[PDB]
């Protein structure tokens, strides 16, 4: 639901 | 546990990860930033500081775009900062996302206060100063974006926090265990309890003159949640009714299903 946040968080 | 050391760790993480902080801002505000007080000086500032943007739509929509770009940058800084709060990186990735989704604009408006005074605010990495009256002069609905944030900031700045306080306040905003949709509420509540305890003791040490500073800041956290709810409603009106005022995809993801 938050692919950019998910990507930033990894 | 060493709570003075935890406070220092979070302050050091804030100094590393945020391009703007209150020390830097005050050096600049003390007097160089290009002053944007009218349409002529807006257009001049754009040609120097955001040249590619005007190499055109209405001035209000250009300003909206510049606002969003700053938010995108600050969300990225907040994501790296959050990785430094104890327990945050041990959470499920899905809960890390949720905490950031709800917390980033509360943190943005808290930190925005550091670049504001009663007459205007620093923009473009401290190279512009846009006046509060100019922003009020924009056509509706764009003139309604910043004024509530100035009103919050004038009272927040009157608390006379420094960056060591703000770093902990921003960490406590991010570690709220009552965000909608959290999976591991119990672990997040304990993480929050620990950060809030560090904040409490730090304020006691750093502000011995103001015995209510901790409950004042708990209230400011609640004020910020309400400010963000109202801001999200205005963003939705703009998105729906202003076709030139596209939302950046990271911000669309943050706002989608938020409130
Ligand atoms: C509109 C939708 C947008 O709302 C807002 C509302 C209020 C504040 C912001 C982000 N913001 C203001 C940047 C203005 O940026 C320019 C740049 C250049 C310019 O003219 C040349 C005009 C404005 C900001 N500043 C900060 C400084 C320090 C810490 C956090 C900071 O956050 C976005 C959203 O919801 O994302």
């Amino acid at each position: 639901r938050h692919k950019i946040l998910h990507r930033l968080l990894q | 546990a060493d709570l003075k050391s935890l406070a220092k760790r979070i302050y050091e993480a804030y100094l590393k990860n945020f391009n703007m902080n209150k020390v830097k801002a005050r050096v600049i505000l003390s007097g160089p930033p290009f002053v944007i007080h009218d349409m002529e000086t807006l257009c001049m500032a754009e040609k120097t500081l955001v040249a590619k943007l005007v190499a055109n739509k209405e001035a209000e929509v250009r300003i909206f775009h510049c606002c969003q770009c700053t938010s995108v940058e600050t969300v990225t800084e907040l994501t790296e900062f959050a990785k430094a709060i104890p327990g945050f990186a041990n959470l499920d990735l899905n809960d890390q996302v949720t905490l950031l989704k709800y917390g980033v604009y509360e943190a943005i408006f808290a930190m925005l206060s550091s670049v504001m005074n009663k007459d205007g605010m620093l923009v473009a990495y401290g190279n512009g100063f846009i006046t509060r009256e100019f922003l009020k002069s924009l056509r509706k609905p764009f003139c309604d974006i910043m004024e509530p944030k100035f009103d919050f900031a004038m009272k927040f700045n009157a608390l006379e926090l420094d960056d060591s306080d703000i770093s902990l306040f921003v960490a406590a905003i991010i570690c709220c265990g009552d965000r909608p949709g959290l999976l591991n509420v119990g672990h997040i509540e304990k993480m929050q309890e620990g950060i809030v305890h560090v904040l409490r003791l730090h304020l006691q040490s750093n502000h011995p003159d103001d015995i209510f500073l901790f409950p004042k800041l708990l209230q400011k956290m609640a004020d910020l949640r309400q400010l963000v709810t109202e801001h999200a409603q205005l963003v939705q009106i703009i998105k729906k009714t202003e076709s030139d005022a596209a939302l950046h995809p990271l911000l669309q993801e943050i706002y989608r299903d938020m409130y």
